RNA sequence: AAACUUUCAACAACGGAUCUCUUGGUUCUCGCAUCGAUGAAGAACGCAGCGAAAUGCGAUACGUAAUGUGAAUUGCAGAAUUCCGUGAAUCAUCGAAUCUUUGAACGCACAUUGCGCCCCUUGGUAUUCCAGGGGGCAUGCCUGUUUGAGCGUCAUUU
RNA sequence: GUGGAGGUCAGUGACGAAGCCUAGACCGUAAGGUCGGGUCGAACGGCCUCUAGUGCAGAUCUUGGUGGUAGUAGCAAAUAUUCAAAUGAGAACUUUGAAGACUGAAGUGGGGAAAGGUUCCACGUCAACAGCAGUUGGACGUGGGUUAGUCGAUCCUAAGAG
RNA sequence: UCGAAUUUGGGUAUAGGGGCGAAAGACUAAUCGAACCAUCUAGUAGCUGGUUCCUGCCGAAGUUUCCCUCAGGAUAGCAGA
RNA sequence: AUUGGCGAGAGACCGAUAGCGAACAAGUACAGUGAUGGAAAGAUGAAAAGAACUUUGAAAAGAGAGUGAAAAAGUACGUGAAAUUGUUGAAAGGGAAGGGCAUUUGAUCAGACA
RNA sequence: UUGACCUCAAAUCAGGUAGGAGUACCCGCUGAACUUAAGCAUAUCAAUAAGCGGAGGAAAAGAAACCAACCGGGAUUGCCU
C-alpha cells in the first residue's frame, strides 16, 4: 500500500472510531435551546443585564500583547480606588478577581475609569419594595465596550 | 341491583358487617344454582357487592386510625406518604434551608441588588 | 412421577386446563382474528419438560 | 395549516389514534349534523349522536329513510337505525350499520345534560 | 454404544425448577440456577448475552408497581382525593 | 393412424411473484427526571355467566373506592331499576384500597404447599395438650434506652 | 431501465390507475419504447432537474416454490391363521361365538422404581394421525375418576453440601 | 468370562490446559492430540469462487529494476483520458 | 454527555424474503441436561349480504338456486407471474433437442390504394 | 459496702439506614486476544471488549501548590482552533 507520487497521509482510523462519531444534528436544536435559555434568564433576572462588568486586560505573550481584552474581574485595588468594596461591587453586577494584580498604571486608571462610568450609568433599586420598573438593557459588555 | 358505596358509608360498623354475611349466604347459594342453570350472570353483581362492602368496612376503620394518629411523630408505615423510597430520604426543607450563622450575616449585609442599566 | 411433589402436580393441573380446543364463541367477536388454538399440547408429541 | 407544536399531521399517528380511540372518544367522533330546521331551532351545527334520537339518512342507499337510533355501536364506529334493516334469504332481519356523518338529526332526545350541552356550545332551544 | 443405545439411560434430571425464575435450570447437586443464579443475591446476567438480557429485563413482566410511578410523578405524588364539581 | 414426446395457445390446476396497501420498523430532533425493606424488577398459581391465548387483575381477582363524562356494553345471554340521573360504560381519570405463592426476600428450611418459637383471642372440662382467628421473631451498621462483663481502673465504706 | 426528491404539463384515471396474460400491431443497431385485446380493481405517467440500499444466469450463493427420477426403491426379522353371526353407507383388519396356534411362569402373566402426566374410565366419534384399511385406538370431542392416625413422604444420620 | 480386580441402581465428589485414565491420546452427554455456550468477530487471508443494462471510440501485458522476492508487491514500459 | 426511561414533533428512511428477531396470542411456537438457540405467520367485501330452498350423496361434497357491483371475490377467500400440471386444439418426430442464412407450404396481420 | 470512669457486650430494647434492580450516558478497578507491522517478540489493536465495585438527572471537574516569561493572564466544563 505504497504507490504513485502521493503525499504521505496520516489518517488515524485504527481504533474502533466508528463508536465515537459526534454528528451535530442538534446544532439548530441547541441554538434554539440556547436562545430560549437566555430569554428566560433575561426575564428571571429582573431589569438586571444578563452579564457582569468585565475589566480591561492586556493579553499575555509576545503574540497577543498588542491587543487589549476583557479580563475576569476588577482586582481589589481597582475596586477600592474606584470607591467601593469587593463584597458590594459583586451585588452591583461588577466582576471582581481576587487573583489579578496591578503592575501597569495605564490599565489601572483604565479600569478605575471603567468603574466610574459603570456606576454613573446604572441605577440601584432600593431594598424596600417599590421596584420602579426601569426596563433591562441586556448586555453591559455592549454598553461599556472595550 | 347492587350495593352502593355512599349508601354503605352511612350504615353502622356492625350493620355493614352483617350486610356482608347477608351477601355471603346470598352468594354461596347462587353457586348451588349456577350448576343447574346454564348461565347465571346474577352472581357477578352479588360478588361485586361483597367487594364494595369490604372496601367500605376497610375505608372506615382506616380513617379511624389515621385521625387517632394524625399529628404526631410515628404513625403506621402504611399511613405515611409513599412518594419514592428516595423522596422519603431527601432532606426536609428545614434541614436544607439551613444556613450557617456566619453566612446569614452575609446574605443580610450584602444581598443581590436589583439594578439596571441606562443612566 | 407416580409419587410427585405438589409443585409438579400443580404444574400438570394448569397443563390439563390449557389442553382444550378454542371456545367457539370467540370466533364470532368483532375483529376476532384467532382461528384455532395455536398452543395446543399433546402428551405423546411435545413433552413439557417438568 | 397546523400551527401548534402539539398537533401532529403524521398520517400514521392519526390512523392509530382513530382506530385505537377509547369508547369515550368515539362518542364525539360519531357526531351527526342537525337538520336544517333543528339548526336554526338550536343555533347549533351538530351533536354527538345518541340512542333515542330521530334521524334521516341523507346519503347512501338508504337515502330518504328515517327512524330512531336503535343502538350506537361505538365498537363498530356505526349507528343502527331500527327501521332501516336488511331482510335475508331465511327471512331473518339484520341491522344495517350507518354512520352519523351521513345522517341528519331531526328530533333530539333531551336530558338535563343534553340541554346544558346545547347551551355549552352556545345554543338556544325550544 | 455411545449413541442411541446409551441415550436410553437418560432419565435423571440434572436441573429442576428454579424458584426465582421457574426455569428448570436449577442444578440439583450444585443447588444453583444456571439462568439467574439463585440463591445468589444478585441476579445472574452478562454483557456478552444481550439477548438473554433483553429476554428478562424490566417490562418483560407485569411491572405490578413500576407501571404507575410515571403517572404518580406526573401529578406530583398527590396525597388526598378529588372533591367534586357538578353536571 | 393412435399412443407417447415435444412446441404454441385457451380454459382449468399448482405456487404465491407482482401491483397497490400499512394501528409496524428505522433514523433525527425537542421536552422531562420518577425503582426498591412503605418489599422493586422478575417468577409461580390463580381470577369472567359462557376463555385456551394475548391483555388485565389478585380469594375485594378482565376488577373494588374516588373523580370527570353523560347512556352504553355487544359474540350470545343478561339485569332490568341505570336514563331531566350521586348515573350507563370491556369509557376516561386516578389522589383510596385490596394485592394469593414468591422474589434483595427477612423464624428455619425449600427437588418438602416441610419443621419451630413468642404474644392476644375462641372452642375443646386447660398457663402446660389439640384445633380455629389475629399480630409477631433475618443480617451488618448509626444514635439513643435498658441490662451487664473485665484487679482496665478511680474513689467510698468500717 | 428502477426507488425516492424539487419544478412543470391546471398530464392519465372507477365511463377503469397499477399490475398480470397475449407463436397480435408499430418505433429503435440495442438497452428498451409504444399500441390492441383479455384479466383486473385505485391509483399513476411525460419532460428539466436532484438522489441512491438502482439492473443478475452463475457465487457447492440466501429464502421459498417445483420437476425428471417414479406409481419407481420399497411396505419380506419376531412360527398363523380360519369359518360364521352381529354392527355398519362401507368389514381381510371392529364386536361376539366357533376353530387352529403362541407366549410356556428366566412370560406375551401379576405389580412396582425412574421417567411420562391423564395415556386410566365412559359416552360420542373418523377431517387429520396409527407408512394397506378402519365402523377400532394410547387419535378427535365431551365428561368422570386418585378418600389413609397405621402405605410413602415428613423424622434420622451416610458420602457429601453448607 | 460367568462367585469375583464380578455386575448393577440411587446418592455423592472431580470441570476444560482442567478433570478422569489397569495408559487406547482413551473418556469427559452421537463433540476430545484440549468439551459445550455466548462475546471480542463482519478475526486475517499475497489464496478459491462470484461481481447485475446497451451501444460507440481507443486498446494492452506476460518485459526492466528492487523486494525473506519466486501464486505477491513497488518501479519503468506498453494503454486510455 | 446520553443505542436506557417518561412524554412529544419529524424524515428525499424500509414497505411484509424489506424494516427491529417479532406489522399477527414473538422473545411466542419449537430445540437443548444447561449456558443458550429461536422461527414461520398481514390483505374476502362498502357491508356477511358467510349461500335460505331444491335435488344427487353415507358423508365430504357436487348440481341448481340465492347474495353481491363482482363469486373472473366462497372464511382454500384482492391482484394471482414463473417453474411445474390436467384437458382441448394445431403440428413435427428412423440413436437427443434447441440455433444461423434462405425459401416452399400452412396460419396470421400491418399498411397503402383510392 | 456503695457510686463513678474507661473499654467491651446483650436485647423481638426506641427510632432509623444498607442490600436488589437498572446501567444509554457518568466515577473507579481490572484487563485480553483476533488484528496491523506484508514473517515476529518491542509496538499496534487498546490504557479498547469481556469481568468487578459505585452514583445522578446528569456525573465528574472546579475557585490555582494554575498558565506563563507577556505591556503578563486568572475556578471548572465544553466547542472552534
Ligand atoms: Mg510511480
Ligand atoms: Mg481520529
Ligand atoms: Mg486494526
Ligand atoms: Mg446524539
Ligand atoms: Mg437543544
Ligand atoms: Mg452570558
Ligand atoms: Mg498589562
Ligand atoms: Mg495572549
Ligand atoms: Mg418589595
Ligand atoms: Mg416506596
Ligand atoms: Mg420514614
Ligand atoms: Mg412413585
Ligand atoms: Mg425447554
Ligand atoms: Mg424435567
Ligand atoms: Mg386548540
Ligand atoms: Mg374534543
Ligand atoms: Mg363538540
Ligand atoms: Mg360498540
Ligand atoms: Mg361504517
Ligand atoms: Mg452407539
Ligand atoms: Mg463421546
Ligand atoms: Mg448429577
Ligand atoms: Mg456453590
Ligand atoms: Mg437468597
Ligand atoms: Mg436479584
Ligand atoms: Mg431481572
Ligand atoms: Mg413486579
Ligand atoms: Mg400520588
Ligand atoms: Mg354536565
Ligand atoms: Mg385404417
Ligand atoms: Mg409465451
Ligand atoms: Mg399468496
Ligand atoms: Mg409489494
Ligand atoms: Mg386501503
Ligand atoms: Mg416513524
Ligand atoms: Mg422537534
Ligand atoms: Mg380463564
Ligand atoms: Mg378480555
Ligand atoms: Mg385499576
Ligand atoms: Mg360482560
Ligand atoms: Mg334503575
Ligand atoms: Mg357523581
Ligand atoms: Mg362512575
Ligand atoms: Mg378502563
Ligand atoms: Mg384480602
Ligand atoms: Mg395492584
Ligand atoms: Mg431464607
Ligand atoms: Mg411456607
Ligand atoms: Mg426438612
Ligand atoms: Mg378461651
Ligand atoms: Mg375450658
Ligand atoms: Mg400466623
Ligand atoms: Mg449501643
Ligand atoms: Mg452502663
Ligand atoms: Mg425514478
Ligand atoms: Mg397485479
Ligand atoms: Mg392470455
Ligand atoms: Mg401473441
Ligand atoms: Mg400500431
Ligand atoms: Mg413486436
Ligand atoms: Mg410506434
Ligand atoms: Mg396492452
Ligand atoms: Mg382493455
Ligand atoms: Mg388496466
Ligand atoms: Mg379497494
Ligand atoms: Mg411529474
Ligand atoms: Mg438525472
Ligand atoms: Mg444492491
Ligand atoms: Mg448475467
Ligand atoms: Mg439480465
Ligand atoms: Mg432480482
Ligand atoms: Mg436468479
Ligand atoms: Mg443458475
Ligand atoms: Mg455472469
Ligand atoms: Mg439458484
Ligand atoms: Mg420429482
Ligand atoms: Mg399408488
Ligand atoms: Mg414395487
Ligand atoms: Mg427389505
Ligand atoms: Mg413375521
Ligand atoms: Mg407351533
Ligand atoms: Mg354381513
Ligand atoms: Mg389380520
Ligand atoms: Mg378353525
Ligand atoms: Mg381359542
Ligand atoms: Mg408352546
Ligand atoms: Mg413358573
Ligand atoms: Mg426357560
Ligand atoms: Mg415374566
Ligand atoms: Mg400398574
Ligand atoms: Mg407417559
Ligand atoms: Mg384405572
Ligand atoms: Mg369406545
Ligand atoms: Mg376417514
Ligand atoms: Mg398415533
Ligand atoms: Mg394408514
Ligand atoms: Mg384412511
Ligand atoms: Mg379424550
Ligand atoms: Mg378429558
Ligand atoms: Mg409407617
Ligand atoms: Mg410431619
Ligand atoms: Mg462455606
Ligand atoms: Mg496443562
Ligand atoms: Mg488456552
Ligand atoms: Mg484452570
Ligand atoms: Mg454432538
Ligand atoms: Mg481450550
Ligand atoms: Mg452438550
Ligand atoms: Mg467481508
Ligand atoms: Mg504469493
Ligand atoms: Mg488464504
Ligand atoms: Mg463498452
Ligand atoms: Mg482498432
Ligand atoms: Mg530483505
Ligand atoms: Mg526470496
Ligand atoms: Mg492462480
Ligand atoms: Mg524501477
Ligand atoms: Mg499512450
Ligand atoms: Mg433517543
Ligand atoms: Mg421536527
Ligand atoms: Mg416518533
Ligand atoms: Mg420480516
Ligand atoms: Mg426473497
Ligand atoms: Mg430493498
Ligand atoms: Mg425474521
Ligand atoms: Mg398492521
Ligand atoms: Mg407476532
Ligand atoms: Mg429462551
Ligand atoms: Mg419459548
Ligand atoms: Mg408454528
Ligand atoms: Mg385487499
Ligand atoms: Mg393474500
Ligand atoms: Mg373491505
Ligand atoms: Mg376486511
Ligand atoms: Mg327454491
Ligand atoms: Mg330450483
Ligand atoms: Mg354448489
Ligand atoms: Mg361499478
Ligand atoms: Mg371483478
Ligand atoms: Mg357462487
Ligand atoms: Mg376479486
Ligand atoms: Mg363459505
Ligand atoms: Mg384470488
Ligand atoms: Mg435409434
Ligand atoms: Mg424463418
Ligand atoms: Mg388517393
Ligand atoms: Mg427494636
Ligand atoms: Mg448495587
Ligand atoms: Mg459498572
Ligand atoms: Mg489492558
Ligand atoms: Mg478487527
Ligand atoms: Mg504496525
Ligand atoms: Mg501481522
Ligand atoms: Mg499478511
Ligand atoms: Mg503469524
Ligand atoms: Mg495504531
Ligand atoms: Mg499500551
Ligand atoms: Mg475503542
Ligand atoms: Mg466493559
Ligand atoms: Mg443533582
Ligand atoms: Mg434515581
Ligand atoms: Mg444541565
Ligand atoms: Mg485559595
Ligand atoms: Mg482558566
Ligand atoms: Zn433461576
Amino acid at each position: 500500500a505504497i504507490s504513485k507520487n502521493l503525499p504521505i497521509l496520516k489518517n488515524h482510523f485504527r481504533k474502533h472510531w466508528q463508536e465515537r462519531v459526534k454528528v451535530h444534528f442538534d446544532q439548530a436544536g441547541k441554538k434554539v435551546s440556547r436562545r430560549n435559555a437566555r430569554a428566560t434568564r433575561a426575564a428571571k433576572i429582573a431589569p438586571r443585564p444578563l452579564d457582569l462588568l468585565r475589566p480591561v486586560v492586556r493579553a499575555p505573550t509576545v503574540k497577543y500583547n498588542r491587543k487589549v481584552r476583557a479580563g475576569r474581574g476588577f482586582t481589589l485595588a481597582e475596586v477600592k480606588a474606584a470607591g467601593l468594596t469587593a463584597a458590594y461591587a459583586r451585588t452591583i453586577g461588577i466582576a471582581v478577581d481576587h487573583r489579578r494584580q496591578n503592575r501597569n498604571q495605564e490599565i489601572f486608571d483604565a479600569n478605575v475609569q471603567r468603574l466610574k462610568e459603570y456606576q454613573s450609568k446604572i441605577i440601584v433599586f432600593p431594598r424596600n419594595g417599590k421596584a420602579p420598573e426601569a426596563e433591562q438593557v441586556l448586555s453591559a459588555a455592549a454598553t461599556f465596550p472595550i | 341491583a347492587g350495593v352502593k358505596a355512599y349508601e354503605l358509608r352511612t350504615k353502622s360498623k356492625e350493620q355493614l358487617a352483617s350486610q356482608l354475611v347477608d351477601l355471603k349466604k346470598e352468594l354461596a347459594e347462587l353457586k348451588v344454582q349456577k350448576l343447574s342453570r346454564p348461565s347465571l350472570p346474577k352472581i357477578k353483581t352479588v360478588r361485586k357487592s361483597i367487594a364494595c362492602v369490604l372496601t367500605v368496612i376497610n375505608e372506615q376503620q382506616r380513617e379511624a386510625v389515621r385521625q387517632l394518629y394524625k399529628g404526631k411523630k410515628y404513625q403506621p408505615k402504611d399511613l405515611r406518604a409513599k412518594k419514592t423510597r428516595a423522596l422519603r430520604r431527601a432532606l426536609t426543607k428545614f434541614e436544607a434551608s439551613q444556613v450557617t450563622e456566619k453566612q446569614r450575616k452575609k446574605q443580610i449585609a450584602f444581598p443581590q441588588r436589583k439594578y439596571a442599566i441606562k443612566a | 412421577a407416580a409419587q410427585k411433589s405438589f409443585r409438579i402436580k400443580q404444574k400438570m393441573a394448569k397443563a390439563k386446563k390449557q389442553n382444550r380446543p378454542l371456545p367457539q364463541w370467540i370466533r364470532l367477536r368483532t375483529n376476532n382474528t384467532i382461528r384455532y388454538n395455536a398452543k395446543r399440547r399433546n402428551w405423546r408429541r411435545t413433552k413439557m419438560n417438568i | 395549516a397546523k400551527q401548534s407544536l402539539d398537533v401532529s399531521s403524521d398520517r400514521r399517528k392519526a390512523r392509530k389514534a382513530y382506530f385505537t380511540a377509547p369508547s369515550s372518544q368515539r362518542r364525539v367522533l360519531l357526531s351527526a349534523p342537525l337538520s336544517k330546521e333543528l339548526r336554526a331551532q338550536y343555533g347549533i351545527k351538530a351533536l354527538p349522536i345518541r340512542r333515542d334520537d330521530e334521524v334521516l339518512v341523507v346519503r347512501g342507499s338508504k337515502k330518504g329513510q328515517e327512524g330512531k337510533i336503535s343502538s350506537v355501536y361505538r365498537l363498530k364506529f356505526a349507528v343502527q337505525v331500527d327501521k332501516v334493516t336488511k331482510e335475508k334469504v331465511n327471512g331473518a332481519s339484520v341491522p344495517i350499520n350507518l354512520h352519523p356523518s351521513k345522517l341528519v338529526i331531526t328530533k333530539l332526545h333531551l336530558d338535563k345534560d343534553r340541554k346544558a350541552l346545547i347551551q355549552r356550545k352556545g345554543g338556544k332551544l325550544e | 454404544g455411545k449413541g442411541t443405545p446409551s441415550f436410553g439411560k437418560r432419565h435423571n434430571k440434572s436441573h429442576t425448577l428454579c424458584n426465582r425464575c421457574g426455569r428448570r435450570s436449577f442444578h440439583v447437586q450444585k443447588k444453583t440456577c444456571s439462568s439467574c443464579g439463585y440463591p445468589a443475591a444478585k441476579t445472574r446476567s452478562y454483557n456478552w448475552g444481550a439477548k438473554a438480557k433483553r429476554r428478562h429485563t424490566t417490562g418483560t413482566g407485569r411491572m405490578r408497581y413500576l407501571k404507575h410511578v410515571s403517572r404518580r410523578f406526573k401529578n406530583g405524588f398527590q396525597t388526598g382525593s378529588a372533591s367534586k364539581a357538578s353536571a
